[PDB]
């Protein structure tokens, strides 16, 4: 509302849904699609007929 | 606990509560589903509370014609059922063509 210049701590992200918005961090974002480390993890075998 | 139900006659019809009408689902009914873990105990039927659901179901389609009409059960079963009317409902869920689908808790027939 000023002109001027912003910065990436400047600002949040946001979704509206129905009348009502939610308002995060970009690091809540990045962080709530976190599971794992990268890396396969196994789950046991199964036969070439199941799939 | 009480009953707060649109219809509800003499003894039948009791313990049970409509609590929501149809329209837009929001927060409000999921912070009010989040919020109720109180047990209200009195245990009367699970039968009537869905007779109820159909019937609000048949009373609330006008203005909002809906494709699809869906009721979902979650009963432990334990309490005494009635059978004041079986045959009257089935026609009433035929005539009104709705597939209801029934979930039950863990009692199907080491840590789970």
């Amino acid at each position: 509302s000023t002109g001027g210049l912003l910065l990436p701590s400047d600002t949040k992200r946001s979704q509206i849904y129905g009348s009502r918005q939610i308002i995060l961090e970009k690091e809540e974002t990045e962080e709530l699609k976190r599971f794992d480390d990268p890396g396969l993890m196994l789950m046991g075998f199964k036969p070439l007929v199941l799939l | 606990d009480g009953t707060d139900n649109p219809l509800s006659g003499g003894d039948q019809y009791q313990n049970i509560t409509v609590h929501r009408h149809l329209m837009l689902p929001d927060f409000d009914l999921l912070e009010d589903i989040e919020s109720k873990i109180q047990p209200g105990s009195q245990q009367a039927d699970f039968l009537d509370a869905l007779i109820v659901s159909m019937d609000v179901i048949q009373h609330e389609t006008i203005g909002k014609k809906f494709e699809k009409r869906h009721i979902e059960i979650f009963t432990d079963l334990s309490s005494r059922f009635s059978k004041s009317q079986l045959d009257i409902i089935i026609h009433s869920l035929k005539k009104c063509d709705i597939s209801l689908q029934f979930f039950l808790p863990f009692s199907l027939g080491g840590p789970f």
